[PDB]
């Protein structure tokens, strides 16, 4: 009932009669060859003429071709069935098993939940990592956020977060692959089904090969599964493998729409498409959704708007830093800039703050020495900022960590480390009893134990 | 050049003339808009900044035979938005819209050879196969073919040349 | 070459009948959709800035008016709508509830509640587009604004009517000190409002609560703009707020609003512009962002009693209102250099400069003495405030100097060794934890402490637990003294002699 | 009647309709009805047959397509000369105190052509300020033109205010006060100021405040120039205080933005050293009468690099430039004397004293920022002897610069000082030749005069 009229890249022009014209998000649908091709309506031109992202390739599309317009959005299966299998940004069973056997599909544009049904928790929930629950505790219902440039490590903390969380986790999960590598989720997914874990996660992937609108739209439909297991009154997991993408994907798009650019390049409507996406990824008095996501920054330029505007969104943000991993030092987290919202005396204990501020007043301290340091030399420091610039150093060394994940690279044994001794480990090297060990004896060892242990053996 | 702006006039000039039946009528009001376009001393003040109105009534004036109500109304949309110069375009495409509606096609034929009577014949009556349309036929004489039929109905093109066999064989080898 | 909303239908309507009938200038119909933005055909007598309506219950904005077409941005959800639609101008300007009983609530920048807790129980509506008191109606700003604490109220006082800024990058504590801030006029007889632009809803549900565990939630309003709502929302919203602390302000009284990331308004703006097809201008900021804040923070003013006599039509004789500013803005690692922030730095009557370095030192809350600045000066300031913080800004910012200089020189020299551990003590003595506001009293008596000297001889470390020593003992003995100062912030020899009868009882009988 | 229609309303600019014959000229003034309120349009360019397009005098809000227009054929005209004198007036020269009508006798046009070559005059009488650091580096002639530059919060309102006490009071005539893109309040507080110091009876301004649209600071500036010249060509002598000429500059910006004029460097107008170049050569002294003129200019983030701040030196004869850093170490008046100077600071003009001076300070100075850097890696230890006494010379002279104001009493409880040229000459001679490094660091900073120096060491 509706004829292409330009092609322009990624981005589609269909005309239609003047009464049959569609609605915003309705999804059409195109015979590409012996293809199908879906087409989201994005804008409504004047005239009948109404313009729409291609959810697939555009490659071989003529002039003229008729298009059939489906009077819905794009909807995704949903629920119990959805769980243990990969899945298209159509909703597409992915993986050669059958047909998913649903019994509800929801469209993946929705209303965010409204103030009234937000909730509130201060309940600490530990992840294995030292770092991460010192610096920044994260709590069961919030949002965490791992920020870091191009191969700094922010995929491979994710696994340890998916291993540690885990183990006191008993309920559903969903994970969104996004603009990421294809190798990465099938790796992920063999480790799943090769330790029975499957069961209970359920995948969406839009993997980096894929046009734009597929990895644009593909975050929304990871959202709407999210959402039944929350609104079902369970707790669900969310993994979203990296949000930059999705910013990215409507930057590749939006010139094509006919907008102006805006800042460095951007589109200008940034800020509300990662704020439409960031409000319904939330908790309500039914039900609650714990979320990670991964956050690529470009150039490693912490200031680009796109990172910038998403520090806002989240509770604890984890900064990694592509100085520190040079240093040999992983888990690669700069204390100095990772913050979390439930760092408070009420929240996490006199101790749990006292600790966490003196490891960030030394390692302060130890970056305003650097530069007499680098000009001068370390014998010209006074008496006790030599003592300042010793234990910053032993403090920076332990807060590295063998992960379980990471024997594939070191070859070391991996490591977890309980609240009960990571504090008191800091807190008697901030104090100065454990001050005799060398630097080194700190490198890579899980507990104070291991360090003097390792000292013992040089 | 004027191509993507004159669709909408043509077409919604084309819609009104067929509501009132008199097609043939509104291309002679079109046609003679469009030789006044071409005048050298129009051609002049269409370039010059005179404001719509006094412009298009110049114009108007000028414009004699034409129908108040519904062709010089053209005429004032057109001054309004400052296109008179598409009017030369917005004729072709009135012609080109009526030839789609009327289901009638106009082709060529060329030959280094002028066709017999017979050839014209048997071709009208195999392209009408080949096209809806009925068509009629326009005879080229071009020495370039050096024997054989040019078929050219517009864009789609059948090429029954033996210099085309030619050029077409030496990429072969 | 290009085409402008010329198309088949429209002009086939035109060739009927050229002078087309005046039928009803009030209305007109939707031909495109985009990103919130709407172009409407018709509205021959839309004004600029009118509301115009929308089927079901809806509105836009009119921005644009141009050659037969109107550009309006749609205030709600916008993807519901579809071109043809029927639109009718109103005669009416956006307006907003407002009155006492908006106290203790929440809302949305329509004035909708959002908490849930019912109706509303408003005085009327106000435009939220307004012009300011001029000139001749203005009063000079003298009372102050007690904010809680030591280091802002001795160093950077902020008066009746005065426009601060907060200034720092992210998660430097600006909306903690903004919302202490209104925890402090819990007991002080000046509404709050706080208005949040783009920030996350269950960030506003967590400092409702903050602000419900103290009393200070029902005596403040809160205004929300959630980041899912629509930039034309966002960019209303400050707007909304300061129409209903002008309320307050008309009427005699004071009010303390709190814009919260008007830098987040600029975006919105921003967004409206580029969708509008304006011409871009530096960071592609629109060219008239200068005059969006400017109109927005000079509503807050101090009012003299005869424009209040002249407003209320005599009901109210003989008292000033006034309406009290505190922007929030966000830079991107401090670079002042920055379109919006060099905009509002223009604006306002000072800067509090919060800084990272000082902030991971352990220097909270991490205001910067040495370019901090408020131009108001201790014209806003009891007198005995005045007295001993004129010492400090001094005493802090030449001690930074100093530190640098003798450090690096490794070196000593008597008077500047003095100066240098007064200056560092008093630097530890201006550290104070969140949510533990200080009366003036309280202040005062640690200033003078600070001041003259009794500090010359505690060690650093001690510094802290001094002050929570000497205030729980002042607390317990000398509290007509504390009850005198609260009530009036006078300063005499008399006060002084008890002041220093207390230091010295206290330093000589007491420990810490 | 009323020939013309409004066919475009965008924020600030209005675009207007007439018939080919009757189209105004630019910087004509056109006067429509917005709801019951009269709004002034100001023409800005003539495009296409029939069109003006226009800026607006007054809010946007309210204008509708298709309101009819009527030309005025004038530009902007505004009340000029006596009846002006302790008065509020607006970009239009309408009343803003409350006090009834103007009452004038005159009136003149904003717009308008400089003096021509022929007509200027030299002239370098000295005008004595009373401030330190002012009065040496950057002594001030009569008739000349005195740049302000600084920062957001760096004394250019202080120095402004305090200026106007020292020069104005002796003055014994007429003077004129603009306000472009002025703080409400602190408008407030100089019109009660001059009421009570009862000085008001003797100035006259003109307000236009930040919040209003940019027609309005665009062209208030204008207005008082023109006071200024109604009142030169009465044949007086006449202070022109402008308290900041960048926001003239950045309302040209918003302005030319939505004008259709492309974008410029750091995202400023083409026109704009036109602009300026057109405000600035008004303001000078002829053979017939004398405009002496007072000008703070804000610089961006302190860069002083920027096209606006660049432009606006060439015009100036006298420049002081308030520096962040001074000011932020707690030292007032922040002129930096490596940055300030005035083209009458000459050995001829100035005398030999005054001149060896205040060239020997700023050697000093210059001396002293340099050891200051490598002074962090060898302390003073390492420095020499020479060091050492240039050094303690440097940071007293520095001192003695810093002056409390009768203005900033307020925000000091010390008071108010007053020095003479010939005093400060003395005293910078005194540490110069003197060398009195017998008295403490302190006992140079805020003293004011020598003997207060001496005496403030006396007592400790
Ligand atoms: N704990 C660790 N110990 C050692 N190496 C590590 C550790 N964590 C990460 N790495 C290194 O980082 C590499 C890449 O990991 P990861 O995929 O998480 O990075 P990334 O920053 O997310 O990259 P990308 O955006 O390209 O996917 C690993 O192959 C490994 O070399
Ligand atoms: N005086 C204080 N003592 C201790 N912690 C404080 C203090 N003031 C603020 N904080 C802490 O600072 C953290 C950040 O607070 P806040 O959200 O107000 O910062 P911000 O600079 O406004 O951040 P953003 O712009 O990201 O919202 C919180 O964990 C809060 O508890
Ligand atoms: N001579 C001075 N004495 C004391 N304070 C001053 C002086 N000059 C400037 N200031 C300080 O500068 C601020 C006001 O300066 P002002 O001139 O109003 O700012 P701007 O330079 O931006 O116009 C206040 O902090 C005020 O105390
Ligand atoms: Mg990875
Ligand atoms: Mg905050
Ligand atoms: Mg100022």
């Amino acid at each position: 009932t509706g004829k292409i009229v330009q092609v322009i890249g990624a981005v589609v022009d269909v005309e239609f009669p003047q009464d049959a014209v569609p609605r915003v998000y309705d999804a059409l649908e195109v015979q590409n060859g012996n293809e199908r091709l879906v087409l989201e309506v994005q804008q409504q031109l004047g005239g009948g003429i109404v313009r729409t992202i291609a959810m697939g390739s555009s490659d071989g599309l003529r002039r003229g071709l008729d298009v059939k317009d489906l009077e819905h959005p794009i909807e995704v299966p949903v629920g119990k069935a959805t769980l243990g299998r990969i899945m298209n940004v159509l909703g597409e069973p992915v993986d050669m098993k059958g047909e998913i056997g649903e019994e509800e599909r929801w469209a993946i544009h929705r209303a965010a939940p409204s103030y009234e049904e937000l909730s509130n928790s201060q309940e600490l929930l530990e992840t294995g990592i030292k770092v991460i629950d010192l610096m920044a505790p994260f709590a069961k219902g919030g949002k965490v956020g791992l920020f870091g440039g191009a191969g700094v490590g922010k995929t491979v903390n994710m696994m340890e977060l998916i291993r540690n969380i885990a183990i006191e986790h008993s309920g559903y999960s969903v994970f969104a692959g996004v603009g990421e590598r294809t190798r990465e989720g099938n790796d992920f997914y063999h480790e799943m089904t090769d330790s029975n874990v499957i069961d209970k996660v359920s995948l969406v992937y839009g993997q980096m090969n894929e046009p734009p609108g597929n990895r644009l739209r593909v975050a929304l439909t990871g959202l709407t599964m999210a959402e039944k297991f929350r609104d079902e009154g369970r707790d669900v997991l969310l993994f979203v493998d990296n949000i930059y993408r999705y910013t990215l994907a409507g930057t590749e798009v939006s010139a094509l729409l006919g907008r102006m650019p805006s800042a460095v390049g951007y589109q200008p409507t940034l800020a509300e498409e990662m704020g439409v996406l960031q409000e319904r990824i939330t908790s309500t008095k039914t039900g609650s959704i714990t979320s990670v996501q991964a956050v690529y920054v470009p150039a490693d330029d912490l200031t680009d708007p796109s990172p910038a505007t998403t520090f806002a969104h989240l509770d604890a943000t984890v900064v990694l830093s592509r100085q520190i991993a040079s240093l040999g030092i992983y888990p690669a987290v700069d204390p100095l800039d990772s913050t979390s919202r439930q760092l408070d005396p009420l929240v996490v204990g006199q101790e749990h703050y006292d600790t966490a501020r003196g490891v960030q007043s030394i390692l302060q301290r130890y970056q305003e020495l650097k530069d007499i340091i680098a000009i001068l030399g370390m014998d010209e420091l006074s008496e006790e900022d030599k003592l300042v610039v010793a234990r910053a150093r032993k403090i920076q060394r332990f807060l590295s960590q063998p992960f379980f994940v990471a024997e594939v690279f070191t070859g070391s044994p991996g490591k977890y480390v309980s609240l009960k001794d990571t504090i008191r480990g800091f807190k008697g090297i901030m104090e100065g009893e454990y001050d005799h060990l060398p630097e080194q004896a700190f490198y890579m060892v899980g507990s104070i134990e291991e360090a003097v242990e390792k000292a013992k053996k040089l | 050049e004027f191509i993507t702006v004159a669709r909408p006039y043509a077409k919604a000039a084309f819609d009104f003339a067929v509501e009132h039946q008199s097609v043939e009528r509104w291309q002679d009001m079109l046609a003679f808009a469009a030789e006044v376009t071409k005048n050298e001393q129009m051609a002049e003040l269409l370039s010059g900044a005179l404001a719509p109105e006094t412009l298009a009534e110049s114009f108007i004036a000028v414009a004699g035979e034409q129908l108040d109500e519904n062709g010089q109304n053209l005429i004032r949309v057109m001054a309004e938005n400052g296109r008179l110069n598409a009017l030369p375009d917005v004729l072709e495409q009135f012609i080109h819209l009526r030839a789609v509606s009327e289901a009638t096609a106009e082709v060529d034929v060329i030959s280094a050879a002028a066709l017999s009577e017979q050839q014209l014949a048997k071709i009208s009556a195999a392209m009408e196969k080949r096209l809806s349309r009925k068509v009629k036929l326009n005879a080229k004489i071009d020495k370039s073919v050096m024997a054989g039929v040019i078929i050219r109905a517009g864009d789609m093109v059948i090429d029954g040349s033996v210099r085309g066999r030619l050029e077409r064989l030496a990429d072969v080898l | 070459q290009l085409n402008s909303t010329e198309i088949s239908e429209l002009i086939k309507q035109r060739i009927a009948q050229f002078n087309v009938v005046s039928e009803a200038h009030n209305e007109g119909t939707i031909v495109s959709v985009s990103d919130g933005v709407i172009r409407i055909h018709g509205l021959a007598d839309a004004m600029q800035g009118e509301m115009i309506s929308l089927p079901g219950n809806r509105y836009a904005i009119a921005l644009n008016l141009e050659r037969d077409s109107v550009g309006a941005v749609v205030m709600g959800p916008y993807a519901d709508l579809a071109e043809g639609m029927k639109v009718k101008a109103t005669g009416r300007i956006l307006e907003v509830p407002v009155g006492r009983g908006l106290l203790g609530r929440v809302v949305n920048t329509l004035g909708a509640p959002i908490d849930g807790k019912g109706p509303l129980d408003h005085d009327g509506f106000s435009a939220v587009e307004a012009i300011a008191p001029g000139v001749i109606e203005r009063q000079s700003v003298d009372q102050p604004v007690q904010t809680g604490y030591k280091a802002v109220d001795s160093m950077i006082p902020i008066g009746r009517g005065q426009r601060e800024l907060i200034i720092g990058d992210r998660q430097t504590g600006k909306t903690a000190l903004a919302i202490d801030a209104i925890i402090n006029q819990r007991d002080s007889g000046i509404k709050a409002i706080y208005v949040a632009i783009g920030q996350k809803a269950s960030t506003i549900s967590n400092v409702v609560r903050k602000l419900e565990e103290h009393g200070a939630l029902a005596n403040t309003i809160v205004v929300v703009a959630t980041a899912s709502e629509s930039a034309a929302l966002q960019y209303l919203a400050p707007y909304a707020g300061a129409a209903m602390g002008e309320y307050f302000r008309d009427r005699g009284e004071d009010a303390l609003i709190i814009y919260d990331d008007l830098s987040k308004q600029a975006v919105a703006y921003r967004q409206i512009s580029l969708l509008l097809r304006r011409p871009p201008g530096r960071e592609a900021f629109p060219g008239d962002v200068f005059y969006l804040h400017s109109r927005l923070l000079e509503r807050a003013a101090r009012v003299n009693a005869e424009y209040v006599e002249a407003f209320t039509k005599g009901e109210v004789k003989g008292k000033t209102g006034s309406l009290t500013a505190l922007p929030i803005i966000e830079t991107q690692a401090g670079d002042v250099s920055a379109f919006v922030p060099t905009n509002v730095i223009s604006i306002t009557d000072g800067q509090i400069f919060l800084e990272t370095n000082l902030f991971n030192a352990g220097i909270r809350p991490a205001v910067n003495p040495g370019i901090s600045v408020s131009r108001v000066g201790g014209a806003a300031q009891t007198k005995i405030m005045k007295k001993l913080s004129g010492g400090i800004r001094t005493a802090l910012a030449q001690y930074r100097e100093l530190a640098a200089f003798s450090q690096f020189a490794s070196d000593l020299d008597d008077a500047t060794r003095k100066q240098l551990d007064h200056g560092q003590k008093v630097t530890e003595l201006l550290k104070q934890k969140q949510y533990a506001p200080m009366s003036v009293a309280q202040q005062s008596l640690v200033l003078f402490a600070a001041e003259r000297g009794y500090l010359a001889d505690v060690e650093l470390s001690k510094i802290g637990s001094f002050e929570a020593a000497l205030l729980a003992y002042v607390d317990r003995d000398h509290a007509p003294l504390m009850q005198e100062i609260n009530q009036t912030g006078g300063y005499n020899d008399e006060i002084e002699g008890k002041l220093k009868g207390i230091l010295d009882s206290f330093k000589a009988t007491q420990s810490w």
